[PDB]
């Protein structure tokens, strides 16, 4: 359930290289159907070309998640496809981006709590190519449940979770109306911010918008947000008290006074403190089997010899929800590789930690797995 | 390990054409997909066209309909027929190839200039 303000109310008065990961959804098995994933994250701007390679050639039917971004405004995407790995086949991921002088290739190395509802909005101008690209996604914790893409054929707000498909036509007609108003706002703000910064009408620019609310384990309101960004940099944001603003440069100060005089913060406060939490409670109840579950990490260990003297130990954690997890090696915050948590594509998450140990001293190292779905923290050793 | 020999660049009038050629060295089993990228005014290079050893082709949006890639699979050599060339097509065109283990190889490139 999105914000429902009039269009004129919220009217307005840095390049990062993607990190890449290639992996499978489940442990790879001969003749067993699986999913090959390529998780790009931390990049800006949003334009990116991702291919999945099989034996030195492109895979035809490749799908990807809907564009979203993190707290630092950097984007992340998950490219995936169904595949059955055999003995000879080799897989990789090729990524092209404005920060890369040539496409980068990464091979597939085969060997009670708080809740939140988020909405992310991205608009990228396309001078001469047509109207700006508008993408909107909605999240309940780490689960996407709605989407909108201006280039899609439906021109509707589409379900992306089973528990939201229950809603009737009155719901989807309303969300479709509200998401189109969000697009019209960004469309106007793109032309406004262009002249506000004295930029040419031939370049591409990006507007990002985030808002939502947090609730505790008692489902009572904790915090709300409403942030705005231009070209990956902070523009204007609502403070934690939900009555004042935080503006960055001079042009954002002008919007701060136009929004203060029009009392925009009070309309946002009513949604974040009331409407946002009300429908978050409805989503948590309707999708209780999905959103209130706690999937425990399925753990195991791998041993790989590096130089016949130093040996690498890797602690794995798979198929766990939610994404919050801690992995530590005890003999050690040095010489320990910890990879970023990544989506598996089926709602679960993955992570591993590595430790380079001398050969013969394998049984002197322990890995600790802290997860909220685990009653007692696990300790793993070779 | 693998070397790419490029030829067929140079100057051309608007509306004219040009045929680029790229030959890979080594065994025939050393290279699968072969194609071209072209240097943008900025940092990156953009996909023009590539083809697999089985004949599967892909074209960049900027060259669809005008450019055509073909392959002579008995000599691991690919050809790019660039028709209806415009000044916007002026760039250095890099040949590239992918090994069957997803190792990429890049040629030195050939300058292509379309007059005014």
């Amino acid at each position: 359930y999105m914000l429902d303000l009039q269009p004129e109310t919220t009217d307005l008065g840095i390049q990062r290289t993607p990190k890449i990961q290639v992996y499978s959804r489940h442990p790879a098995e001969n003749g067993k159907s699986n999913f090959l994933n390529c998780y790009v994250s931390g990049f800006h701007p949003s334009d990116i070309e991702v291919d999945l390679l099989k034996n030195g050639e492109r895979i035809e039917k490749v799908e990807h998640s809907d564009l979203s971004f993190s707290k630092d405004w950097s984007f992340y995407l998950l490219y995936y496809t169904e595949f059955t790995p055999t003995e000879k086949d080799e897989y990789a991921c090729r990524v092209n981006h404005v920060t890369l002088s040539q496409p980068k290739i990464v091979k597939w190395d085969r060997d009670s709590g708080s809740h939140s509802m988020r909405y992310f909005f991205t608009s990228v101008s396309r001078p001469g190519r047509g109207e700006p690209r508008f993408i909107a996604v909605g999240y309940v914790d780490d689960t996407q449940f709605v989407r909108f893409d201006s280039d899609a054929a439906s021109q509707r707000m589409e379900p992306r979770a089973p528990w939201i498909e229950q809603e009737g036509p009155e719901y989807w007609d309303g969300e479709t109306r509200k998401v189109k108003a969000h697009s019209q706002t960004h469309r106007v703000d793109l032309g406004t911010l262009r002249g506000a910064y004295n930029q040419s009408e031939a370049g591409s620019h990006t507007v990002q918008r985030m808002y939502g609310c947090d609730v505790g384990s008692d489902w009572r309101f904790l915090r709300g947000y409403h942030q705005y960004a231009y070209d990956g940099k902070d523009y204007i944001a609502l403070k934690e008290d939900l009555r004042s603003w935080t503006a960055a440069d001079m042009a954002a100060q002008t919007t701060k006074h136009k929004w203060e005089a029009a009392h925009v913060a009070e309309q946002l406060r009513a949604y974040l403190e009331g409407t946002c939490v009300e429908w978050l409670r409805r989503y948590l109840e309707n999708g209780k089997e999905t959103l209130q579950r706690t999937d425990a990490p399925k753990t195991h260990m791998t041993h790989h010899a590096v130089s016949d003297h130093e040996a690498t130990l890797r602690c794995w954690a798979l198929s766990f929800y939610p994404a919050e997890i801690t992995l530590t090696w005890q003999r050690q915050t040095q010489d320990t590789e910890l990879v970023e948590t990544r989506p598996a594509g089926d709602g679960t998450f993955q992570k591993w930690a590595a430790v380079v140990v001398p050969s013969g001293q394998e049984q002197r190292y322990t890995c600790h797995v802290q997860h909220e779905g685990l009653p007692k923290p696990l300790t793993l050793r070779w | 390990e693998v070397k790419l020999v490029e030829s067929g660049g140079g100057l051309v009038q608007p509306g004219g054409s040009l045929r680029l050629s790229c030959a890979a060295s080594g065994s025939i089993f050393s290279i699968n997909t072969m194609g071209w990228y072209r240097q943008t005014p900025g940092k990156q290079r953009d996909l023009v066209a590539d083809i697999s050893s089985g004949g599967s082709t892909k074209y960049g949006d900027s060259v669809k309909g005008r450019f055509t890639i073909s392959r002579d699979n008995t000599k691991n050599t690919v050809y790019l027929q660039m028709n209806s060339l415009k000044p916007e097509d002026t760039a250095v065109y890099y040949c590239y190839g992918l090994s069957y283990s997803n190792d990429d190889y890049w040629g030195q490139g050939t300058q292509v200039t379309v007059s005014s």
